[PDB]
């Protein structure tokens, strides 16, 4: 008899996963502080790796890599590409970024206004967006001032000024592709990707209304008035956006954007897995990924952020919920196809 | 050289006591006459634990036989091994107790206390550091219920850095001798709560169904009940008779078993128990599922009312150590809603290669839960029923008792009770 | 990659190797604090005999 | 030459003792019968060895040792066993009853009346040395005389040898090989009064060392003989330097310098390889690169941690056997490129290294291969730490419902004294972040 404890309440992902174990009839669920545990869905922030393995005569999974926070962050990961050699600060699928602290606290203000004014000079595209509440112009001078009202710490990239969109609508949009990496550290990516197509015609002369330019679910959702208008709830799956890039590009989803997905996917896993694997470790770990990439109308990926707590498309939660015991918590403990997911093979 | 005092006291006492030295001093080669006949020196590494050595090579138990009518302590001198105990070690008086802890504990018990304690004495001096006391009774007599509390009252005034042990025999009226049980059990339980460091609780109505149900006793006798407890007193001294990496003194096992001064009680338990299909092997994973289980609980109380405090159990004979800490940890990762979660590593385990005789391997069960407030539940309700009409409660007036000494033993009690309660949630 | 205060000697020998450069209680007191611990002992036990005494 | 006197406290001390100085033997060329062959000074010299032994006239050689035990069982093996020739009975000291796992009562009840003994019979070692530089003190961190009489002697060691140094060899408690409930009691009170009386402590997790003996020695359940047996081949690659020629942590003060830099951040982690199962009929011998990788895998650790999520303050290894500088550097400098060792911008990223030529001695009869080549790495890592997580969440679990603390207030202690030992492991946890995480 299994048993496991739940500490993240608000995790809708794992909350299926709770729900499946249980009927599987052989997994039992236990107080969050009872350390006599199996698996633990645990919390998001301050997640107590210390104290896994440590039991008894109990084999601990629990499901998030410690460390991993260096891919899941915006500075981190502009950080994380810029050192790492196996990245380099060549690498061609993420845009340029630059890590700037606010005033008011290395930082990379003076490298940024080099690349910034060495654009002005060539008449080249010179329009950058900071984040973290996130700001889009053209004018170095606002992206810095911005940042420094806030009181984090900000990343200014290079705003794709030229992406794909969608015809009809001409809109832009972005693709979430959930990665799972089991205890072993394969990368197993879902075979269903989403979507979030902005309702808005893309609009090239004004920055300021960010509802055309930012296509989170909820932007469009919110400030958004073609919201669900060309597909529901502003996500197009892969069998539609597959279906598209035939009629009218001549080309498939796979040769066109997987590839590139697949080998940027590949490259940052494989990057830091000395670091966070769990090979010869007292505990296991795997953890759930969510990549969101931007396309340009040269249909070439690029990297935009990487989410460690993703959530699933309303569609796609039983699927990969049910997908996510079978290959990650029953790979370890197994109960008394056609997989859903494409392993990523690669040198441990 | 960490010496125990053994005392019985009654007839219930002292038939068991009895029975206890018999049962050990086979396993450590002791025949009646005192003389060793073994044949592994583990028998003698720890001897001077429970005995005396006399000249010759004799081994004289260190136990003191006390009781206010001679009839019980006549009839062991004359039993099986009634010859190995110290002559002197027989205290008894004549009157007798008449199953009333006023007479135990207060008149004809009073004024045979201070020989008692002679005796104690003399068995003490004699130590080259005593580790405490242990006593056998049960609480719904006279003698060993009244009588019983005073001597621990005034062994813990003597030795007050001592640690008191007692093997308490609860009454149940399925098993009863007289309506005044209650009373007494009661009366008791207090004195417990108080000058006892661990007692460990034995319901005479979980004896007997073991026996009618388990053992397929169709009408049992005391004699089978004392069975049960000559191998549960065994099982529960092995980590004190016998060599091993514990290292387990009596202070030291009450470090690790009583987490609060009151909350010292605890439920037995044995394994296995078979019926005569009785030369069958009984694998480790069967030894761990029937000592946990409830039918082989002898304080009548069912584990899953309540939670463990903490939990000590000990395997005999030659095992897989390794199967050993397999099965302990299935049991509590299987359960782990029994156990409270507010004291890490609440169950222990040891291994004896010496089994008990007759037995390839055995496993006893001493747990500290929360569940035994059943059993003061019962004592309580049962010394209601009669105390609200002042039934019998002529036989304790008259011998100098006033009323409002029984509404406080009723409170004391109950106030257990209520303790047991808060750390079970 | 620097090797630095090399000895050697018959036995065996010993070196540095620099890959990047940086960036009580008195005794009356223990007495106390002992004997402190020993009064509050005393009166526990005699709020004990006390308590048998009654 | 200068002397290093060490204490043994409690059954864990005093067992792991009896392993320690039964290897030193065998490393020195010492007999049972404290004959010594080879020195050809009789009866004198100041020689490496002379640091730890003492020489009698009559050509033995004394351990410079002190073991204290408040319950007679466990020493009593030494004064009848196989060295039981190398120790004359003063240095050998034993109480009546323990202290029942109850740290109170090794620390006040019991150890009020043994202490000024104790300090008189390691006076009488002290007077034996010209230049003593300090204390190695081994003990357990669950057992009531461990826990409860170290602290003791550690405050008063402060007072009568005010400028000496005290290292420490502390076990850790491991619930796999543990019958105490309050284990975690007594080593956060231990720990608590004598943190500022130690310069320098080695802790050994018994999780640690149990796997280790199950792992790499096919043991399915190991004795304290196996635990103690490779705890003292530990013991000896740390202490080897004080005991031979050489010129790296060549007296107690430098392991001070070399490992700690904060004074409270003085528990340095160790790792160790190889450890080879004698049964195995022939090992292929491991290089020098593939024995220094091995220092940064979690499984030889004496502290399951994970060092990576950590940050380095100081570093040293100490070979033993066939190795010479050049393999050294050489997989280090592989190691840096495929391992994660981030220091802290405040410390040098570098590392110290020992290397004697004698392979790791190997009790004839134990469970350790010979092998030719070893290593030590004490590495300062603050993700040690975790430990000290692991420690105070249990105290704290049992510590909410006063579980237990009656047995210690009934042996004179005050309450206040939990409270005040735990905020200051919760100042020692806040030490530990401020330095590495950022
Ligand atoms: N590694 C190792 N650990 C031991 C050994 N002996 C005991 N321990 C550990 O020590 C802890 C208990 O402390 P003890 O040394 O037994 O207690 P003590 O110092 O004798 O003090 P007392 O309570 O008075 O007996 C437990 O966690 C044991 O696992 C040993 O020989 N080797
Ligand atoms: N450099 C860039 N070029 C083009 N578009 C960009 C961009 N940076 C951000 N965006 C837009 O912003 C959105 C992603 O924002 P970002 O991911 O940084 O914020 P966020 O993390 O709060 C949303 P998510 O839920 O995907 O994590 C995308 O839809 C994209 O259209
Ligand atoms: N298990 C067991 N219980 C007994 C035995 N004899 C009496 N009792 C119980 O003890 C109680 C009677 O107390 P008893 O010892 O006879 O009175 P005392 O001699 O004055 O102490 C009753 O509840 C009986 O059920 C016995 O031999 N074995
Ligand atoms: O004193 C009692 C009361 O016993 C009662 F409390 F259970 N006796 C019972 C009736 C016979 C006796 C001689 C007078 C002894
Ligand atoms: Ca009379
Ligand atoms: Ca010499
Ligand atoms: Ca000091
Ligand atoms: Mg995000
Ligand atoms: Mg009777
Ligand atoms: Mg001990």
């Amino acid at each position: 008899m299994y048993t496991f404890v739940v500490r993240d309440e608000n995790s809708s992902v794992y909350a299926e996963v709770s729900r499946l174990l249980l009927a599987t009839g052989q997994w039992k669920r236990l107080r969050k502080d009872n350390p006599r545990f199996n698996l633990m869905l645990g919390e998001r922030n301050r997640l107590p790796f210390g104290r896994l393995g440590h039991e008894p005569g109990l084999v601990q999974l629990v499901n998030y890599y410690r460390g991993a926070d260096k891919l899941c962050r915006k500075a981190s990961l502009v950080k994380l590409i810029k050192t790492s050699p196996e990245l380099s600060e060549s690498c061609t699928w993420f845009p340029e970024s630059y890590v700037i602290y606010p005033t008011n606290l290395t930082d990379e203000r003076e490298v940024f206004l080099a690349a910034y004014n060495r654009r002005r000079e060539g008449r080249e595209g010179n329009v950058w967006i900071a984040k973290s509440g996130i700001l889009i112009s053209s004018e170095a001078s606002e992206l810095l001032d911005f940042i420094d009202e806030q009181g984090q710490v900000h990343v200014i990239q290079k705003y794709l000024e030229k992406p794909l969109l969608l015809e009809p609508g001409h809109r832009k949009f972005d693709i979430r592709s959930w990665v799972l990496v089991d205890h072993l550290y394969n990368i197993y990516l879902y075979r269903e990707g989403v979507l979030r197509t902005s309702s808005e015609p893309y609009n090239s002369a004004n920055f300021q209304d960010k509802t055309c330019h930012l296509t989170n679910h909820c932007i469009q959702k919110e400030y958004s008035k073609n919201y669900g208008r060309y597909e529901e709830g502003n996500e197009m799956f892969f069998e539609e956006f597959n279906q598209y890039l035939m009629d009218a590009l001549n080309t498939t989803l796979e040769n066109s954007i997987l590839l590139q997905i697949k080998h940027i996917i590949r490259s940052c896993l494989m990057c830091i897995e000395p670091a966070i694997s769990t090979k010869h470790l007292h505990y296991q770990s795997f953890q759930l990924f969510g990549f969101d990439f931007m396309v340009d109308e040269e249909l070439k990926v690029w990297l935009i952020e990487v989410n460690g707590a993703p959530a699933c498309a309303q569609k796609l939660y039983a699927e990969l919920c049910q997908g996510i015991v079978d290959v990650a918590i029953s790979s370890v403990f197994p109960l008394a196809p056609t997989s859903i997911f494409i392993k990523l093979h690669h040198h441990h | 050289m960490r010496e125990i005092v053994h005392i019985q006291a009654g007839q219930c006492g002292n038939q068991i006591g009895a029975k206890f030295w018999e049962v050990i001093s086979d396993e450590h080669g002791i025949d009646p006459t005192g003389s060793y006949h073994g044949d592994s020196d583990l028998q003698l590494e720890r001897i001077n634990v429970y005995y005396n050595e006399a000249t010759g090579n004799k081994y004289v138990p260190r136990a003191i036989l006390v009781d206010l009518e001679p009839g019980t302590m006549d009839s062991v001198r004359s039993g099986p091994f009634g010859q190995i105990f110290r002559p002197d070690n027989f205290v008894f008086g004549q009157s007798g107790a008449g199953n009333n802890w006023a007479k135990g504990h207060y008149t004809e018990g009073a004024e045979l206390v201070d020989s008692v304690l002679d005796v104690v004495r003399k068995e003490s001096e004699s130590c080259d550091c005593l580790q405490g006391f242990q006593l056998t009774h049960s609480l719904g007599g006279g003698t060993g219920s009244g009588m019983g509390t005073l001597l621990i009252s005034k062994i813990r005034e003597e030795y007050p850095d001592r640690i008191m042990n007692t093997f308490s025999v609860m009454p149940s009226p399925k098993v009863s001798d007289t309506v005044v049980e209650p009373y007494n059990a009661t009366l008791s339980v207090h004195q417990l709560v108080e000058n006892t460091d661990e007692t460990y609780c034995i319901d005479n109505e979980a004896l007997y169904d073991i026996c009618f149900r388990t053992l397929k006793l169709t009408t049992p006798t005391y004699g089978d009940l004392n069975h049960l407890v000559s191998a549960t007193m065994s099982g529960v001294t092995t980590c004190l008779r016998f060599p091993g990496q514990l290292n387990a003194d009596l202070r030291k096992l009450a470090v690790n078993m009583v987490p609060f001064p009151r909350l010292h009680f605890f439920m037995p338990g044995f394994a296995p128990l078979t019926s005569r299909q009785q030369y069958r092997a009984l694998t480790v994973p069967e030894l761990t599922q029937q000592m946990f289980d409830s039918k082989n609980m002898m304080a009548a109380c069912d584990p899953r009312h309540g939670r463990y405090l903490t939990v000590a159990a000990i395997f005999r004979g030659r095992m897989s150590m390794k199967e050993v800490d397999e099965q302990m940890l299935n049991v509590q990762n299987k359960n782990s809603s029994y156990f409270v979660e507010w004291i890490p590593n609440n169950v222990k385990t040891a291994v004896c290669d010496i089994p008990p005789r007759g037995l390839k391997m055995s496993a006893t069960f001493i747990g500290n839960s929360t569940a035994i407030q059943e059993l003061f539940k019962r004592i309580s309700e049962q010394f209601t029923a009669m105390f609200r009409r002042k039934a019998f409660l002529h036989w304790y007036t008259g011998e100098g008792m006033d009323e409002m000494e029984f509404t406080e033993a009723e409170s004391n009690m109950n106030d257990l009770v209520s303790e047991y309660q808060q750390y079970q949630d | 990659m620097e090797v630095i205060e090399l000895n050697k000697c018959t036995s065996g020998q010993s070196f540095e190797v620099i890959l990047k450069p940086p960036s009580d209680p008195s005794l009356e007191e223990i007495q106390k604090k002992l004997e402190a611990a020993e009064e509050r002992r005393k009166y526990q036990e005699a709020e004990l005999l006390k308590h048998l005494a009654e | 030459m200068r002397e290093c006197i060490s204490i043994h406290v409690g059954q864990a001390g005093v067992q792991i003792g009896n392993a320690c100085w039964e290897l030193y033997c065998l490393e020195h060329g010492i007999q049972p019968d404290g004959q010594m062959p080879s020195d050809k000074t009789i009866g004198g010299g100041d020689d490496s060895f002379n640091t730890f032994f003492s020489e009698t006239g009559a050509g033995k050689h004394v351990p410079r040792a002190v073991f204290v035990d408040l319950e007679p069982t466990v020493i009593d093996e030494v004064r009848t066993g196989t060295y039981r020739q190398l120790f004359h009975p003063e240095q050998l000291i034993t109480g009546k009853e323990d202290a029942a796992n109850n740290y109170a009562r090794g620390h006040y009840t019991i150890g009020k009346e043994i202490i000024d003994l104790v300090l008189d019979r390691i006076r009488k070692l002290a007077d034996q040395c010209t230049g003593l530089q300090g204390f190695l003190v081994f003990h357990s961190f669950g057992g009531g005389t461990g826990s409860g009489f170290t602290s003791l002697l550690m405050e008063r060691l402060s007072v009568d040898y005010g400028k000496k140094s005290k290292l420490e060899f502390s076990i850790y408690p491991a619930p796999q090989v543990s019958t105490a409930v309050v284990e975690p009691y007594n080593s956060i009170l231990t720990t608590h009064t004598t943190l500022e009386h130690s310069d320098c402590a080695f802790m050994v997790d018994n999780e640690a060392i149990y796997d280790i003996c199950r792992r790499n020695l096919d043991i399915e359940r190991p004795t304290y003989t196996n635990l103690n047996r490779l705890i003292s081949q530990i013991v000896s690659s740390i202490t080897a330097s004080l005991r031979f020629d050489g010129a790296l942590n060549v007296d107690l003060t430098e392991f001070q310098t070399n490992l700690v830099p904060y004074p409270r951040i003085h528990f340095p982690l160790a790792t160790y390889a190889p450890v080879i199962s004698a049964e195995k009929a022939y090992h292929e011998q491991l290089s020098v690169a593939e024995i220094t990788n091995a220092c940064f895998e979690p499984a030889n650790q004496m502290v399951k941690c994970d060092p990576r999520h950590g940050k380095y303050m100081a570093c040293c290894l100490l070979y033993r056997g066939d190795v010479v500088p050049k393999d050294v550097n050489a997989a280090i400098a592989t190691i840096k490129t495929k391992r994660s060792i981030q220091f802290v911008d405040w410390c040098p990223t570098g590392f110290k290294v020992g290397i004697n030529y004698q392979p790791p001695t190997v009790v004839p009869g134990g469970d350790l291969a010979k092998v030719q080549r070893a290593v030590c790495m004490l590495s300062n890592t603050t993700a040690i730490a975790e430990a000290w997580a692991r420690l105070d969440h249990k105290f704290d679990l049992m510590y909410a419902k006063r579980a237990f603390v009656h047995w210690y207030v009934g042996e004179g202690m005050e309450e206040g004294e939990f409270s005040e030992a735990r905020e200051d492991m919760a100042a020692l946890e806040k030490d530990y972040e401020e330095v590495g995480v950022d």
